[PDB]
Parts: C-alpha cells; structure tokens; sequence
C-alpha cells in the first residue's frame, strides 16, 4: 500500500511528495520498478531499503516529486516483481466525482512521413469507460472513398481506455489541400464529436538553415555540443534530423524546441545535438537536415 | 527560562522545523539564532546539545561566497549549517527539518 | 515529525479507510501520543502505538484509522506528541481538486536578476480560466510559517479566444527566499465546487556554473541590413536563469530578444537557447554583442557574460 505525503494545515502542497511502502514478505531477491502512466522513470530518484523482522522481510521505496509533476494530473504506479508474477498499485492527485466530456485530438502528418518516407499518416487519438462502444468513422469533405485504418485500443492503468486511428492520406492529395473529416459517438455523450483537419492555407516561406559548433570548455575533453538554427518558416510544420556517415540519427539523440513565433512573420526553432570524441575523429562532418512546406530542391535544405 | 552563561542568555528549542521558520521563533522570543566567538562558548553547547542536531546561526548570502553570522559578524572561532551532537558543524539542505534550534539574547 | 496519509488509486477515487502518522527518531524515553478533530481529543481505542529501538535512537509510529465520510467533511487532524518539553504538534487536512472544470494555477519562482541584481524578487501567480462565467476569481496570500504578507497586484487580461487570465504579482523578500521560505497561494471561485492551491519554494539541491557560448549568422540571400545572434548557456541547476542582451554599455528589453523553456541535457543539467534580431545601423556603429545569463551557482558576483 502506497502512502503519500500529507497536507499542512490549511491544505496547501508541499514542494516535495514522498511515497510508496511494501508490505512483509517470504525473503528472497525482489525488484522494485517506478512507472509514470507506462513509462519507466530513472532509478536515482528513488532510494531502496530492506528490512528483516522475525521471519518476514519487509522493504520501503521513497520517490521524490516535485509539486508542478504531482499537480499535473498523471498516475504513479509501483511495479513489484518477485517469484515470477508481478503486483501492480496506483496512486493518483485527488480528482472529482468524473468531470468533462470524451476529448478527440486529430494531428496532421509529420514532414518527413509527407516528403521523405511518401507515406502521410493521420492519427486520430481519442481520450475516454462504462462500455466498449467507441467508432471511428472516416470521411472527405468532397466525397471519395478511403483506406480502413488501424484501430488500435490501449487500456491504461488510471482507468481509461485510449483508442488511436491510424488513417494512410495521399501525398498528393495533402498538398493539393484535401479536408479529411471523423466521426467518434458514444451512447453517454448526447451529440455526435466530429474533429477534422487540413493543410495549414497560408503564406509559404523557405526555411534559414545556421550551422554552429561549441569550443573546448575547462572540465569536458571528450564530448562537444552542436548547436543548429532553422528561422523564417511559415506553416510551423517543421522535421529536424542529423546526418553522420550518410546515415541518420536516432530521435533520443538530439532535442528540438517547440515553434515559436519571429518578430515578423515567420516561426524559428533550434537544435541540440552532444557528440563524444569517437564521432569527429571517425568523421568531422555534421550536417542538419529540415524539412519543410515550402522548402527547396525537393523539400530538402541542409547545412553542414 | 533562558540558560544563562558568562553573561549571554541561551534557550535550547525543540521542535520539528526548517532553519528559517526556528529563525523566525527566535525573534518571537524576543532575540536572534546563536552566534559563537568563543572557544569556551561551545562546551556550554555541547552539555544540552540534542542527538539528532541542532540549528546554528550560520548561512550562505550566495553574492560573496563567504560565511557570515546572522547578526552581520564575520567567522572566527570554528546552504544552512547545523551543529552536530559531538560539537564540530556541517553543511546541509535549506529545506532539511531538525527536532532542535538555539537562540540567544 | 511527518504525518503520511493513505494514497488514492489510478482513478483518483478515495480508499474507504485512511492511515495516518510517522514519528522520526528521538532520545529513549517515554511518549505521549493524542490525537485531535479540531482541538477536540479522539477516542484511544481507534488508535494502535508501537515503539522499535534502532541503534540509538527510538522510533515510534502511531495509526488512526478513519472512514470515507470523516476524512472529506473538510476536518483537520493534529498528532500531539508531549515528551519533555510541553507539546508538540503537526497538522494534516484534505487535498483539494486539481484541475475543476478545466481550471489550471501556475506559480513561478522569481527570476535570477530580480533577486540578485534588481533586488527585488516577485512571484507571479498565472491561472487560466476556459469557461469565464459570472463570479471572481480570489487569490488568497499565505506564508508556511505564518507571516504577514503585502497586497499582490490583481489585473486580468481578457484573450480574444475567449478565456480569461488574472495574475497576482507578489513582492517576496531577497534574504528570505535564499534561507528557504515557502510561500502558500489559495484560488476559489463561486462557480468551481473545489478551490485551487499552488505553492512554490527555492529549489534545494545541485548548484552548477552556466556555459554561455555566442555565436553570428553569416549574410542569406535575400537579407541584406537585418542580420540574427544566436546564443547557448548549458550545463545548470536549478532551472532559474535570466537572459539578458547588452549594446553600448545598456541593456535591451524584452522585445527583439526570445527565450526558450528551460530543457534537460542528456546528463544532470538544463540548457537554454537565446535568439535576437539586428539591424546594419546597430553592427557599424558598435560590432559588440554581450549576452548576460544571470544564475544561483553563477561566479563572480552572479554573472556570467561572453562577447
Ligand atoms: C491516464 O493516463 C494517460 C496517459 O497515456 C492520459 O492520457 C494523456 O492525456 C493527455 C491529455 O488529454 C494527452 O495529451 C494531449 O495530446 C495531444 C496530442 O499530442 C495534444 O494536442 C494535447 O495538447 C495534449 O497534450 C496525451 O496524449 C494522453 N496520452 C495518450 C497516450 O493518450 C490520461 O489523460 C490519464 N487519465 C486521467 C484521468 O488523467
Ligand atoms: C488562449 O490564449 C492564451 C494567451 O495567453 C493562451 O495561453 C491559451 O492557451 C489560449 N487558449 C486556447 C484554447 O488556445
């Protein structure tokens, strides 16, 4: 049974929450992993104690948050493995007696699915469960038939059930700027959600690819950071991939923010990227590749 | 109710609380957190010092680096520093909770 | 001592019975432990105590159980714990909702120019409001220890996309906020069954030097009098900084100049980009430009610049 941190008087947060405490056991080797709603959070956070009491051993996990991760509305869940089986416990911010409606978000296809792999793709992920009577009817707006999509439903451990539409669009039907419609009805909502999305109609601008690469600092010897720049751009549409020995990076590897508005009318977002010592010596070329609407030759514009 | 030595009076606090709030019940009771000169002054500490620590008038301005008393002197005789049941003092956390707090007037 | 109460499931949904209470380590001795509603004493029956010696100092722990109905009346609980000297006590109440009807507070910490170099730390308490209805939107001011507080400037700014935001700038002391004073935020509204609350502190921990490092973009066709600085200060803890942009000697404001979210390296520290846009009349009469990152762990006098 998990145990949280308690309210001071008034009933305000504390900056800091401590949680989980396992119960007494037959002794043996256990393993004790931090889940944040299906994903595994870094062993450093948490801090492991076993203590043995007349024939039965007891241990105690204490993960520390901070207010703005426990506040956010996301479940923590303790996984215990031992002989083979597994024992799952959630805990979760205290919530209301089920507020809101069912929320269904439609995202348009990524750039690189659009120029690069020539295969756009349009999810559509819905958030919800009393029965499993949830359609995903798919449409146009001017009245052509289209592919069966991929309904794919994951049950989560904070009771709720997420379904995902993965529907395969034309290459050049998305350019030509064709609306694609969705359905979604359930028997507790009383009208029928409907959420559709189209090509972002609007000025087109190519983007400024700058290449930038950090000096030797007092402290680090083998690892270097690149630094890229990718300014004036309009829709906000925009994939950011590395390229070393011909060969692209892995997603993990390099962080991308989020798209921001210039002062003027185009969007900028920049590129971070650490390289060890064993990277430049075997090839001292780095370029950054961005893929764009409006971009050119063939949507491609790379500086090395 | 304050212990009193060479001229200095002391009270020995107890009580769950972080270094600024046992600051702030110092000042209630009509005075500061210790201050210590002295060499003899730390062997009366010693004598009613708790096991789990003590908290001490010594802080971090951050903007000189250095380490200066809470009336405004500097350090002689030797992040919120506590006092340790032996006597000696040591680094720790703002945040970190003591059973344990010093003042003098 | 620290009071641990019983965790909800992945829901969110209240456990039918709630457990209560852990006392830290102490001399060996005897104890007195009483439980209160609201300074009035509980029944010892509903209670179970329990000492266990470890090395030196004793640990005791006590347990109260309560039912569902009890525990969401809104009633506070206090743990009196009498041992030498007269009482001691700590205080554990219910936890209001987070996020009703689409409701969200958040409460930033003060930059690192206005606590080192203006002086003056404010914080800021940003709530954004989708459904604006008949009714206010009351920010209530509280200290953990409980002091008093100043009068916090409350102005909404109405969005044309419908929803209403109201911020309270509050002005918190320089030395107070360094020793680790938690300031307390309360939000309610007519409309909203449960109220909001928001508290932030300093963050203690790791403290590390920033690596500021400036860079020019080269001439693009096309442009030809407007020219872009980029700048990066890496490798940090905590995540408040300050991006500032020097020329001739005076600082510039927050227009032209763009600062991105604090993000985690691939390591312990965060990083931050800086972006700023010249023209070919600022270059010619001055070809300088000084980015200043202002942090808690930054040397010497908290300032960190490179040209
Ligand atoms: C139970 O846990 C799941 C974790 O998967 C929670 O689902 C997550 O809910 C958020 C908020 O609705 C989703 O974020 C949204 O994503 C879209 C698309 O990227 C974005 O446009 C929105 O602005 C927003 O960030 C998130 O995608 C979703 N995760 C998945 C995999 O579906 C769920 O909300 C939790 N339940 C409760 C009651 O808290
Ligand atoms: C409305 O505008 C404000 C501008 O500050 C923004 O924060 C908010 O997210 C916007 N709401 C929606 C629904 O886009």
């Amino acid at each position: 049974k998990i145990l949280q941190s308690s309210c001071d008087g008034g009933g305000h947060f504390p900056p800091t929450i401590q949680l989980c405490l396992v119960s007494g056991y037959t002794p043996g080797t256990i393993q004790i992993t931090w889940l944040e709603d299906g994903q595994v959070m870094d062993v450093d956070l948490s801090t492991a104690s076993t203590t043995q009491e007349g024939e039965l051993a007891s241990t105690q996990s204490e993960l520390t948050l901070s207010q703005k991760h426990w506040l956010s509305d996301r479940t923590y869940t303790c996984q215990v493995t031992y002989q083979g089986h597994t024992f799952e416990d959630s805990t979760k911010k205290c919530a209301d007696s089920n507020p809101r409606g069912v929320s269904a978000y439609l995202s348009r296809p990524s750039p690189f699915d659009l120029f690069i792999r020539k295969s756009p793709t349009i999810t559509c992920l819905v958030v919800d469960p009393s029965k499993g009577t949830v359609q995903l009817t798919w449409s146009r707006a001017s009245g052509k038939p289209v592919q069966h999509s991929t309904r794919k439903e994951e049950k989560q451990r904070n009771g709720t059930l997420t379904v995902t539409s993965t529907l395969p669009v034309g290459t050049r039907d998305w350019i030509e700027g064709e609306t694609y419609q969705c359905r979604v009805t359930h028997p507790h909502l009383p009208r029928a959600l409907m959420r559709s999305t189209t090509k972002t109609s609007g000025p087109r601008a190519a983007p400024e690819v700058y290449a930038f690469a950090t000096p030797e600092w007092p402290g680090s010897r083998d690892k270097r950071t690149l630094a890229c720049l990718i300014q004036n751009f309009m829709p906000e549409d925009i994939s950011v991939q590395w390229l070393h020995n011909e060969v692209q990076l892995p997603d993990a590897r390099h962080s991308t923010t989020q798209p921001r508005k210039t002062k003027g009318s185009g969007f900028f977002v920049f590129s971070r990227l650490e390289v060890t010592r064993a990277e430049w010596e075997q090839k001292d070329e780095f370029i950054c590749r961005a893929v764009h609407e409006a971009a050119s030759p063939s949507q491609t514009v790379q500086r090395a | 109710k304050w212990i009193n030595f060479q001229r200095k009076c002391y009270y020995f606090g107890k009580g769950t609380k972080q270094w600024v709030h046992a600051r702030y019940a110092c000042d209630d009771m009509e005075g500061q957190l210790v201050s210590i000169h002295s060499p003899e002054e730390q062997d009366f500490l010693t004598k009613h010092a708790s096991h789990t620590g003590s908290w001490i008038g010594l802080r971090n301005l951050d903007l000189k680096g250095e380490f200066i008393w809470v009336d405004g002197s500097h350090v002689d005789y030797s992040d919120c520093v506590m006092m340790r049941g032996s006597g000696r003092w040591n680094d720790a956390f703002c945040d970190r909770k003591l059973g344990a707090w010093v003042c003098d007037r």
